[PDB]
């Protein structure tokens, strides 16, 4: 309940309209991850007067996996996470090409809402 | 046109593969929440991929989510199949079926987990309990007894007088020596669908602070002194029932909370309520079977050799230079190597004639290992000086 | 008194963590293990006729190790591979003597040796001479055992 | 690695803003520096206090991030083809006075998975740069180049407020745990906020009952 | 081996029909069909890489594909007629293999081809009894087998998110 | 010794007031320096005065202790598996302004049993850092570091006033 | 045991650019290529007994070759063009010895070596000898195959 | 190159004004340096502003 007042509420994404209730609202921590969606669906100079609101993943389509892009989808969405949404950290991003039917870079994007491993040397020569 | 390529948005789950430590692996043996095969163990990797499995809602369910949200890597869930209903009869089915010998065909075949649970006899506290209790621990107690690895994961009903009778019961001191009990039953703090909290066995919380506390600090040290993460509180404390003090059965582990700190494991040391044997103290079960794994994966390494004393002497080499590198790691107790492990492979060391016409390789290895700081006992000297 | 032991009987076992199998491998020429403690003097105000010596640091040598071109055993694959920097995993090795009989005299016990030098022999048309490589590895500690030490 | 073995080079992107809105020239040199070297600098003065209580010393400013950086430049190797004066002539550009506005480009280092002081990027401006040519040719043209480039640390200021706002955003959010007590729960919320949130004032913003009115589960809010 | 695709188009105004208004060639029963669009914030873009086989595990999609591969038959075929009318003995067999796998070592550390290690980046397997038999070599033949593992590109971008609570 | 061998590395605390109310990240860093060392410094001026019956120079300000202190770091080695930005997201965070208020971190450097100017940690803030990355990888992933950190006396306020009580405390 | 490699036979092919045929030219000296690894010695604090080598760069020797001074070949002709700085182009070499029968049993396979040095023998005049000359090249990478590794 | 092979020495043309319109002498010196330096230096101050919210120079 807190949540929902210490983040904002605002509207769904898809606009979802009804007769009996007006506007369908997220919010709370579904409203980050709302905001999340749009970020990264959106790309700039979509939005008129905001051209600097955008993803920008629509530079990467046609760049072959080799590690140098990897690395640039790394730094575009930690940059934009910044910019435009400091109301959720970051953990880490990992992505991977999909095994079965190649050619889908598969991103897990995970936030925050906002030790050296000892044990490995009983296990190595 | 045909294709168009662009940026989508879905929800698999990318995964992850292998994180080893076979001797810290949890094992859940819990039924299939209401297609994964109904005896085979399923590698569980994120907390994405245990509710893409197993749901969100059951008792299998919100364990594996308190796995992961007390710091667990990875967890195996080995399913049992889609239990009746109306449970204090899955409850007599569970153990009835934890008695087959298909359960040690799947346990014995497994050489991937290390640490037999299940946490689904929390819900006899609901429900003669004290002869489910009994051949619930002791069909446990034997299916790692049997293994060649393998701990369990106890515990002791909530109500006094009830877990008193049970650790007042018969175990041998082959059986005690590899399992433990936590008590006090944790209060989580995911909803019951509804404004009352629920209620987990700590044996989820236990297994994440065993295998995190392995990973990070190394198997040697202790499970104890954990935080625990996502608990509101133990639903009975120590001041308000004073049995289970009684030294008169096996050792148990106490999970209390504390004013500054919060809900905190504590206690290490086995069922052996015995005072001069060292196989209390969980760490210490854990650390020398994590040497059982690796010296007996170089051991196998030189196993269809000639049985000539050159292949002996490899395999101390190899030996000696492992078990060194423990040392100087801190595993072992030692200020020089001598007090630290021995080696002593040999004709009329340890073999003689007729082992070795038998096609036998004996080796012994001796280790000095490390103890706890249980117990601070605090003095104070005033020292006049004029 | 018991016989010294001679130097032309010897074993050498490699375990990486690449490869699956311990493996032995003969060679022709092993070098030497040096073990060096680097004291340094130290010079006082009013003494002018003792020394001073203080302990600092244990240094180990090198394993060179000699053998003639032959077929590509497990080691010159794996020399292949570090030195082409695709894996820079070290081996534990086992270096051991042997009596009249078959038994291990001494053995030397190397830890977390890193393959770092390969170096041709000679291709000369008149030379009359087997075509021999010499291997070069730097290891982190040494523990010598046996009951001639 | 993980992927394919094929190298990534550095890319000196300029720009003429503080911000990314417009964009200069942008080259990506060859030959890595096999070298990077960024030195912080925190600049302290001690008090001489005449009281002689303590001995302390305060915080006067912090240097910016300079980076130091060594590039190689050479066209005589025959896959070596474009000559080394139009690799220079971005250089002695980007890193000196734009004939537009009179200042510096606002340079940005990047490599492809090393990431500088806390982010992915080196944004700043050039302090210094010196070309020493070595080698030449019958009419001179260069082909050898030894480049020294030196750069500071200068960020935007919308980056640098993204990063303020990650840090204690004027609202804590506290739970709270078992067996607790307001003035635990204070020094709790003194720590997100590092404000000091004197405990009588979360009684009075979260409509407190008895100071004990917490239970083992539930949030407290404090802002300031 | 890049993509041919996201390039700019210069001196172009429009192209004359979108998408958006002729959803008919996005019927998946006949040959792969390439897409040129405009953007909003960037102009006229070609914006598909993919040639008229309309498979899924085949790889002779993807232009640059095709265009790589036959680059490295341009230049093999080059190197291997420089070795045409020699001997058909074994060191002529391994002269020519000497040739190709430096050759085929740079382009993978020039970022052409796939793979973390050279095994699994390209392979050469010339031989009497490996490519070759006794009767194909009295016929004059020399045969020399390459195996290559190629880079895929990033048509699809599959965003996640994930909440990860954390208290 | 007298236990046992294991080795005890150093650890890095971070604080963000001058006491250890708020407590920061805490790095330890392995691969210890070899070397530490602590300079003093007291800086006295000559009384130039025209009696000439005496020589003498008073006592001014003692400078503080300053700390400097060089480490290594390396992930190919095949027991090294953390990557080095990991661990240095930590030396240069702690050894940087904060974002909350605007100042240094106070830092606490401890050793096993190793005892600082008179007490068993070394208080202070950081002066100076440079890091400086020698080798790479083909993406350049870094994998060598050689850190190079410079630290200054700094302790707290209760702590000083109770060194002082122990020495004349007025009876 | 399969029988060890003697080292007096041996191909040597050379592939450059200018040059559109590949050309086989006999020497009598290859000298031998070492690979280096360039390790280096860091020294812990509490760690007195123990070494630690951390692995740099992969250091490639030089191919050294001699023969007699015998008609314009194709390779001093480019020697020639390359120490009169008229040309730098740089060869792929393929060096291979050959056992009894003819087959290749170790190949080494250097990458853009480029001439760097010329040396002449001693002219004397009591002397009987074939006046040899020592070429040498620097290659950048190495990459040895065969079945004898 | 790709005419001839003459070298091209380096030549110092003096003016007396700050423009092109009255020349004074002219050498070119023989036996060019081997190497050239160029040294680019731009002077930067930090702001130490009070508000404390942003790091710049």
């Amino acid at each position: 309940d807190i949540l929902k007042a210490t983040l904002g509420q605002c509207w769904a994404f898809p606009p979802r309209f009804s007769p009996d209730t007006g506007v369908s609202l997220t919010a709370g921590v579904e409203a980050v991850m709302q905001s999340l969606r749009v970020l990264f669906m959106t790309e700039p100079g979509e939005r008129i007067m905001r051209e600097s609101y955008g993803g920008g993943m629509h530079d990467f389509i046609f760049e072959n996996i080799t590690d140098e892009l990897l690395a640039n989808i790394h730094n575009r969405i930690e940059e934009s996470i910044l910019r435009h949404e400091p109301r959720a950290l970051l953990k880490d991003v990992i992505i991977q090409p999909d095994k079965q039917e190649a050619s889908r870079l598969r991103a897990q994007i995970t936030v925050y809402l906002a030790n050296i491993h000892d044990g490995q040397t009983l296990r190595l020569l | 046109t045909m294709v168009l390529p662009g940026v989508s948005y879905n929800e698999t789950l990318l995964t992850q593969a292998s994180n080893d430590d076979p001797v810290t692996m949890p094992l859940f043996i819990g039924y299939t929440p209401p297609p994964v095969t109904v005896m085979q163990p399923v590698s569980v990797g994120s907390l994405t991929q245990a509710n893409s499995l197993f749901g969100q809602r059951g008792t299998l369910a919100y364990s594996l989510r308190h796995f992961f949200e007390n710091g667990g890597l990875q967890c195996y869930v080995l399913p049992l199949g889609p239990g009746k209903g109306e449970p204090a009869a899955r409850l007599q089915e569970l153990i009835a079926a934890l008695q087959t010998p298909q359960m040690l065909e799947t346990l014995l075949a497994d050489d991937k987990t290390g640490l037999v649970l299940v946490p689904e006899l929390s819900e006899l506290n609901e429900v003669d309990a004290d002869a489910l209790w009994y051949q619930g621990w002791q069909v446990l107690l034997t299916l790692c007894r049997q293994a060649p690895q393998r701990f369990a994961l106890l515990e002791l009903p909530e109500d006094p007088a009830s877990a008193v009778t049970l650790t007042q019961q018969s175990f041998s001191a082959d059986q005690c020596q590899r399992g433990a009990a936590w008590w006090p039953r944790l209060e989580t703090s995911y909803q019951d669908e509804s404004s009352a909290p629920v209620v987990l066995s700590p044996l989820p919380a236990v297994a994440a602070a065993i295998q995190r506390s392995a990973h990070d600090n190394g198997v040697w040290k202790a499970p104890a002194n954990i935080a625990l993460a996502k608990t509101r509180r133990p639903t009975q404390s120590i001041l308000t029932s004073q049995a289970l003090l009684d030294n008169q059965g096996v050792s148990c582990n106490l999970i209390r909370s504390f004013v500054g700190k919060g809900v905190r494991l504590w206690g290490c040391r086995t069922l052996l309520n015995e005072e001069n044997t060292a196989w209390r103290y969980i760490q210490i079960r854990l650390l020398v079977s994590s040497v059982e794994h690796y010296l007996s994966k170089l051991a196998r390494a030189y196993l269809f050799e000639p049985n000539t004393a050159p292949t002996w002497m490899k395999l101390k080499g190899q030996v000696w230079t492992w078990l060194r590198q423990q040392w100087l790691a801190g595993a072992f107790f030692g200020t020089v190597e001598d007090e630290a492990f021995s080696l002593s492979i040999g004709l009329d060391e340890t073999m003689t004639e007729d082992d070795i016409r038998h096609g036998k390789m004996i080796l012994q290895v001796r280790l000095a290992l490390l103890a706890p700081a249980e117990f601070i006992a605090i003095s104070l000297t005033l020292d006049l000086r004029d | 008194m018991s016989t010294p032991a001679v130097s032309h009987r010897f074993l050498v076992n490699f375990l990486f963590n690449n490869i699956p199998n311990p493996f032995d491998i003969a060679f022709q020429r092993i070098s030497g293990l040096s073990r060096t403690l680097e004291v340094s003097q130290h010079r006082e105000g009013g003494e002018n006729v003792r020394n001073l010596w203080l302990a600092e640091q244990v240094n180990h040598g090198s394993l060179v190790l000699e053998r003639g071109v032959m077929n590509a055993s497990p080691l010159t694959l794996q020399f292949d591979r570090v030195l082409r920097r695709e894996s820079t995993q070290w081996a534990n090795v086992v270096i051991m003597l042997l009596n009249e009989l078959s038994l291990p005299v001494t053995t030397w016990t190397l830890s977390h040796a890193l393959p770092v030098r390969w170096q041709m022999g000679d291709l000369d048309a008149g030379s009359n001479q087997v075509l021999i490589n010499t291997l070069e590895l730097r290891y982190q500690d040494m523990r010598m055992l046996g009951v001639k030490l | 690695s993980l992927l394919e073995r094929g190298l990534s080079k550095l890319t000196l992107n300029a720009w003429k803003d503080r911000e990314g809105k417009i964009p200069a020239g942008s080259m990506s040199a060859m030959y890595n520096p096999e070298t990077i070297q960024l030195d912080y600098q925190t600049r302290f003065d001690t008090e001489d206090t005449i009281n002689t209580a303590s001995q302390s010393n305060r915080y006067v400013i912090s240097e910016p991030v300079g980076l130091n950086l060594t590039l190689l430049f050479d066209s005589q190797m025959p896959g070596n083809t474009t000559p080394i004066e139009t690799q220079l002539a971005m250089l002695k550009s980007l890193c000196a006075v734009d004939a537009a506005t009179g200042s510096p480009y606002f340079l940005r280092i990047t490599w492809g998975k090393m990431r500088w002081e806390n982010k992915g990027w080196f944004a700043g401006r050039a302090r210094d740069l010196s070309v020493t040519y070595t080698l030449f040719d019958r009419d001179a043209t260069p082909l050898r180049a030894t480049v020294q480039l030196s750069l500071v640390a200068d960020e935007s200021f919308v980056i640098q407020q993204s990063l303020k706002t990650q840090s204690a955003p004027d609202r804590a959010l506290v739970s709270v745990p078992d067996l607790a007590s307001l003035p635990l729960l204070a020094l709790s919320a003194g720590g997100v906020l590092a404000s000091s949130v004197d405990y009588l004032s979360l009684a009075w913003d979260n409509d407190l009952d008895n100071l004990d009115d917490f239970q083992t589960g539930d949030f407290l809010r404090a802002t300031k």
